[PDB]
RNA sequence: GAGUGGUGGAGAGGUA
């Protein structure tokens, strides 16, 4: 299939998307001052995940809308997965009982497909940028 | 004192002169009262009300 | 969730006791270091409820799974924090 | 109606049943989906239901007829 | 200036203590665009001091309404002044009078409705002169206060951040004198520390408020002795 | 309240009876989540995310989206202190730049 | 259909930028619409060369000073916007100004290349005080029409901005006040003929025939929408 | 009141009293027209006032 | 409870738009309605408009 | 320097001596011009009989 | 239209 | 289970 370090890459990648598109939600965790407060000076397990600067999330998105149009399902289950942090096993269920293993691995495939899908013309997608460069002064 | 100043500059006395229309071209009825009135600009601005 | 009247009267003791979640009992209000409320003073998690949404106090319960459970280290409800108002 | 809608309040007789009646038809075509039996032009789903009572096609017994007719056939 | 006034307007300048006026008559030796020096008349000396006056001027320093409050030479250099004269002119002040407006162009009569109830029409070259166009200098300040998990840091190795926001500024996480910002862009990049001591994730930097715009005129920073500076400060 | 910008009034003679001329700036405000819908209805919008920063980039999409949900959809012209009945009065708005 | 045509017969030049010109014969009643139509045009629709850009050396925002020089930055900027050049094959150009020593700066101390023509050689726009001060400024000057400011021109460039490119407005019309006046002509058999005498006032830069003859193909070109569609 | 509050209001007010206002022998007085168009036409262009 | 604090300064430069407040000194205040081009506003008959 | 050339976009025909010449769109200060100049035309010099 | 025209087509490009 | 604080309250001044 694909090579693992590619497979990583693009875990890190749609796991910082993911986070990204998790924070924009109002039906969300509204915290009180306390909690605020108590979170401020000694934490627990309440820690976030990297986002992007919205630009690479904007062309990112761009692509997985164009090319991810003519599936319902993979577009579904990628943001359940992605934004809210259920399980594969979890999401087999869910589909489930609306068999289950052949859910589960009905699931995995279409994700599987969808990744060889958008890798390519991603690699394409960041290749082709300009980096803006930074601050220079003439005199 | 006034008109004896405007006399002095070879205007019309009353101060109304007769101004035209930069728009249809043509010309207003009737003369216009035209000068120099010193406008301020007050501390409400649109940017800080909107 | 349907009235059609607002009725008004006095409150028996009786009343008020079982209108109460728990006695506040110390001047208390919060720590100045540790911003966590006290046991019984005037903020005390234990008679109002959670601070965090789907919490406890120590942290051991952190999810929904735990729909109302008490935590036993703190003596607190996990609910959602609409009942702290 | 696109201006005044005194002629819609010629049709029913009375604004807030020109409302309760446009608010129900305007509903049934953002929910329901049912097509709008004068031409759209390109406008709004509440000043539509304002100019279908206002030519004449809907009324409030109207549409209760209607509704109830779908209703016996649906069941 | 205006051109119908009441001759108070002298004494509203000089008296309400914005302008640079003169201490002891005598020749300009020096005149700047920042500041002007003065050779005294020997006359008007007393020999103990040195006879030399220095004028040093505010340069576009902010006002207590967000204003501009500068002030601009009006002697030139090889030219005699007086006790009591004016040298530079202040905020408003054109020569020493007071010069609040712009006085202009003004006929009286309706003009197709776009004047009906106190309201004023404009042409286009009161606007093309540039006749009314204000500096306002708004102050943005940062703090880098201090929780129990660490201090605040300004620094440039912001996390969840790219080259959208981080390219106006410099190594040191604040901004040029000088980069024209718009709303919402990152001025003085402000971290702080989230765990223990990434751990510094939570990212507070400043940004420009929406409906503000322009240049970066100065930058100051202040510290207490305690956190060792930065190539910035 | 939400849902509510604030102006300076200014007059406009050129109107019909039933407009007025509300900002560009204070109408992206106000109808966001109508913009949002509409975009997500027109598939150029997939999640929450894209349509806030799309709408806070402001783009040529984002004025003709805008353009399309104005028209005929009223604003009340509220003016306080709101003596007597017909302090508010609603109005079909008409897009200016200003 | 007994009309005439008109022609430009007499173009006298009061000064190098206060110049009248006639227009002979024009119809009866065509005096005041052809005058108020080029008045209009000649008035919003002029092409004309204005500075765009200005770069100072070792000066990064507009609303700072600079020792040795008396008018300060705003000032420099504002003397600027109002200087008056005249380009020929180019439609962009870059200027140079240095200058050292005690004495104003004209703009006839800009060193100009062949084909930019400075008309004013009497602008004044520095006031040099320190003997060892110099000023090395860069001015770019583009070509168009209206006015495009600031805001605007900051919105709608794509390219990044060097701490130094300070943005100047662009006034970019060289027409600034234009009179017109219907005499009665002086025909050998007819009585019902008019002159049109426009009195133009220029920014120096702009030649009167070329600019009438512009703002008449202007006109000419907006009317073929009437003439040949309807 | 039953009196309408969408009244003109002093510019409006001014405009058409000197619109239905008349003088003595001003330009062109004592014509015969066919109706508002030729009067407006006749108006327009400048042969009575 | 601070540690260090930067402190920087914006300076817009505001030109006038329909809403910045006008007004003379005698109590005449007002409110810009249109910034009409040169060609529209109305002239006088030596060519100089108002 | 390029100028904004229209199309006529409707010709609403009320009857057979009426229209309403729909025209868009010019530059900022040309339909006065355009609409002043035909108008004049049209009052004081276009040629018939009667 | 073309009364304007032609008599405007003497002095153009 | 994935960013964040003025309202609170006082005083002073201003607009319609
Ligand atoms: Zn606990």
């Amino acid at each position: 299939n694909l090579t693992k370090e590619q497979h990583e890459w693009l875990n890190g990648w749609l796991e910082l998307w993911g986070a990204w598109v998790y924070s924009g939600r109002l039906e969300k965790r509204m915290s009180s001052v306390i909690a605020k407060f108590m979170e401020s000076v000694e934490p627990g397990r309440v820690m976030t995940r990297p986002m992007c600067n919205d630009d690479d999330g904007m062309l990112i998105s761009q692509v997985v809308d164009s090319v991810m149009y003519i599936d319902k399902k993979a577009f579904g289950i990628l943001l359940s997965y992605y934004a809210h942090g259920s399980s594969k096993h979890a999401i087999a269920s869910y589909y489930h009982r609306v068999s289950l293993a052949t859910c589960r691995r009905e699931v995995d495939e279409i994700l599987n497909a969808s990744l060889f899908m958008i890798y390519p013309v991603l690699d394409s997608a960041f290749k082709n940028r300009k980096r803006v460069e930074k601050i220079k002064h003439v005199a | 004192e006034i008109k004896e100043l405007l006399k002095l500059g070879d205007l019309p006395t009353s101060g109304q002169i007769r101004l035209y229309d930069g728009r249809t071209g043509e010309q207003f009825e009737r003369p216009v009262t035209v000068g120099y009135m010193y406008m301020l600009k007050l501390n409400h601005l649109v940017d800080d009300k909107m | 969730e349907e009235f059609d009247a607002i009725k008004i009267a006095l409150a028996s003791p009786d009343m008020i006791r079982s209108w109460s979640f728990g006695e506040v009992k110390k001047p208390e209000t919060i720590n100045y270091r540790t911003f966590k409320p006290e046991r019984d003073g005037l903020f005390c998690a234990r008679i109002f409820g959670p601070v965090k949404d789907y919490e406890c106090l120590c942290g051991k319960y952190k999810r929904l799974k735990h729909r109302g459970v008490i935590c036993e280290k703190c003596g607190v409800e996990v609910t959602q924090t609409k009942v702290r108002r | 109606a696109r201006v005044t809608v005194q002629d819609a309040v010629e049709k029913i007789g009375n604004r807030f049943d020109l409302v309760l009646v446009a608010a129900r038809r305007a509903r049934q075509m953002q929910v329901g989906g049912k097509d709008p039996l004068v031409p759209e032009e390109n406008d709004k789903t509440t000043v539509i239901a304002l100019r279908e009572i206002e030519e004449g096609l809907i009324n409030n017994q109207i549409l209760d007829v209607r509704e109830r007719q779908e209703q016996q056939e649906q069941e | 200036k205006p051109l119908v006034g009441t001759g108070m307007e002298r004494a509203v300048a000089v008296d309400s203590g914005v302008t640079a006026v003169a201490k002891r008559g005598g020749v300009v030796q020096y005149v700047d665009a920042s500041r002007i020096v003065i050779k005294v008349n020997e006359d008007e000396m007393y020999p103990g001091e040195a006879g030399i006056d220095i004028y040093n001027l505010t340069k576009y320093t902010r006002s207590n309404q967000n204003t501009c409050i500068n002030q601009m030479p009006c002697v030139s250099l090889g030219e005699p002044v007086e006790r009591g004269d004016v040298l530079a002119d202040g905020p408003s002040t054109d020569l020493g009078e007071l010069a609040l407006g712009q006085n202009m162009r003004v006929a009286f009569m309706p003009w197709n409705g776009y004047n009906f109830e106190d309201s004023i029409l404009v042409s286009e070259r009161v606007v093309q002169e540039d006749r009314f166009t204000t500096i306002h200098i708004q102050e943005l300040a940062c703090v880098s206060r201090d929780t129990k998990l660490g201090p605040e840091e300004i620094t440039a190795d912001i996390p969840n951040v790219g080259e959208a926001a981080l390219s106006k500024l410099d190594e040191s996480g604040i901004v040029y004198i000088g980069a024209e910002v718009t709303g919402g862009d990152i001025l003085v990049g402000k971290v702080t520390p989230k765990g223990e001591t990434a751990s510094d994730v939570k990212d507070s930097s400043l940004r420009v408020p929406n409906g503000v715009s322009g240049t970066v005129i100065d930058v100051q920073v202040f510290t207490r002795d305690g956190v060792e500076k930065d190539k910035r400060a | 309240v939400d849902y509510s910008g604030r102006s300076v009034i200014t007059v406009g003679p050129y109107l019909r009876l039933h407009q007025c001329g509300l900002p560009k700036k204070m109408a992206l405000e106000l109808f966001k989540p109508f913009i949002y819908g509409k975009l997500e209805l027109r598939g150029l919008a997939t999640t929450i995310k894209a349509a806030k920063k799309m709408v806070e980039r402001e783009e040529a999409v984002v004025w003709d989206i805008l353009d399309e949900v104005i028209r005929e959809h009223p604003v009340l012209l509220n003016r306080a202190p709101t003596l007597h009945r017909l302090g508010i009065q609603a109005f079909e708005p008409v897009l200016i730049e200003g | 259909t007994e009309f005439l045509k008109p022609r430009l017969v007499d173009i006298e030049q009061v000064s190098s930028t206060h110049a009248k010109v006639t227009l002979e014969p024009l119809e009866r009643g065509f005096g005041h619409t052809l005058g108020n139509a080029l008045r209009r045009i000649l008035l919003s629709s002029m092409p004309g060369c204005a500075v765009t850009e200005v770069e100072i050396d070792g000066v990064l925002h507009e609303y700072s000073t600079k020792e040795g020089v008396q008018e300060d930055i705003l000032e420099i900027l504002l003397n600027l916007k109002g200087l008056a050049v005249r380009v020929q094959g180019k439609d962009e150009v870059i200027l140079t100004l240095n200058k050292s020593g005690i004495g104003p700066v004209t703009a006839a101390d800009i060193t100009h290349d062949g084909d930019v023509e400075i008309v004013k050689p009497q602008h004044v726009i520095c006031h040099l005080t320190d003997e060892n001060a110099s000023i090395s400024m860069r001015i770019k000057v583009q070509r168009g029409r209206g006015y495009v400011p600031a805001s605007t021109r900051i919105h709608s460039e794509e390219d990044e901005r060097p701490i130094g490119r300070l943005l100047v407005d662009a006034c970019y019309s060289p027409v600034e006040r234009i009179a017109y006046n219907v005499e009665a002509a002086r025909v050998e058999q007819r009585t019902d003929l008019d002159k049109l005498v426009i009195e133009m006032e220029t920014n120096g830069t702009i030649d009167p025939e070329e600019a009438i003859r512009r703002a008449a193909t202007i006109l000419a070109e907006q009317l073929e929408a009437f003439v040949d569609l309807r | 009141n039953g009196e309408p509050i969408i009244v003109p209001s002093q510019d409006v007010v001014l405009g058409l009293y000197y619109m239905t206002r008349d003088c003595v022998n001003a330009k062109g007085e004592g014509m015969v027209l066919t109706g508002p168009k030729e009067a407006e036409r006749l108006y327009r262009s400048g042969l009575a006032s | 409870g601070v540690l260090k604090i930067v402190k920087v300064y914006l300076a817009v430069k505001r030109r006038i738009q329909p809403g910045d407040k006008m007004a003379g000194r005698h109590g005449n205040k007002g409110v810009i309605s249109k910034i009409n081009p040169i060609e529209d506003m109305p002239y006088d008959e030596n060519g100089t408009p108002v």
